[PDB]
């Protein structure tokens, strides 16, 4: 800042973060709707509420009720989705204060969810932010055809 | 009789909510519908018209993509403090879409609020403001 030359913004359930592109002159900030905050809640009543299609899905290590609380988490929030056209995005997340971290990366990959370890670190918002520039970039180009 | 949001007519954005070089606000402006206005995510959006003065109008059109609902609001003051609703309205699904809006207010400021989308993104093509 400032030598950005567009400022994308992205609704996050976690259950503002600006992250630069790169190599990009772009930024994405992540609105980040912590659970119990309550920002998400908020959201949901809102007049105008579209629904949510990004998540953080964070757990404690020693926690196993944590790591199932994140696994019925995604799969509600995949059915509570208004538009079934629009994946759900998701980043799983192991950080510290049991469970099997080879276990938790595994069903992160069988359901195609980025797995990342924090104990004992901004990667899973440079991961979710590259995913949703990805998306701009495209349907921006489908647009500019669209519109010829 | 003259459509004043068109730029080589005084026509000026003043107030967007969000904003890519790439696709910067006066697209709206240059009676060319192949070129465009984009939200980068998140509703609503919005930005504020300014015409090179005030006019009694008559008529306003906005051409677009991927906006499922539409506000527009008018202020006849110098300085754009209080706004008034003048129409909200849903747009199908579409592929452009045209919104023609038959009117009579007068205006010096216009807000266009896109309350939400069809999809994570949306375009404004075009703004035409006519009246005299
Ligand atoms: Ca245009």
């Amino acid at each position: 800042p400032i030598d950005i030359t567009a400022t994308l913004r992205c609704k996050v359930a976690v259950v503002v973060a600006p992250v630069t592109i790169p190599d990009t002159t772009v930024s994405v900030e992540l609105f980040l709707l912590d659970t119990a905050g309550s920002d998400l809640y908020k959201e949901q009543i809102s007049q105008y509420w579209n629904g949510v299609y990004y998540a953080i899905l964070v757990f404690d290590v020693s926690s196993m009720e944590s790591f199932e609380s994140c696994k019925a988490w995604f799969e509600l929030l995949k059915s509570a989705r208004p538009d079934r056209e629009r994946p759900l995005r998701a980043v799983l997340v192991a950080n510290k204060t049991q469970v099997r971290l080879d276990m938790a990366q595994d069903w992160a990959t069988t359901n195609t969810l980025d797995f990342f370890d924090v104990s004992a670190a901004d990667a899973p918002f440079l991961s979710i932010a590259t995913t949703f520039y990805r998306n701009y970039e495209d349907k921006v180009a489908a647009f500019q055809d669209a519109c010829r | 009789m003259k459509d004043y949001a068109r730029e080589e007519n005084g026509g000026l954005v003043v107030m967007a909510s969000c904003s890519d070089e790439r696709f910067p606000p006066e697209n709206m402006l240059d009676g060319k519908d192949n070129t465009f206005w984009v939200t980068t995510g998140m509703f609503p959006q919005e930005f504020v018209l300014r015409l090179e003065s005030c006019i009694r109008v008559s008529k306003i059109t906005t051409l677009s993509l991927n906006v499922r609902k539409l506000a527009v609001e008018k202020c006849d003051q110098d300085k754009p403090d209080q706004f008034e609703k003048v129409f909200e309205v849903e747009l199908a699904n579409r592929r452009l879409q045209t919104e023609v809006h038959q009117v009579n207010i007068r205006a010096k400021y216009l807000k266009f609020i896109l309350l939400q989308g069809h999809g994570e993104f949306a375009t404004v093509n075009r703004v035409s403001v006519v009246g005299g």
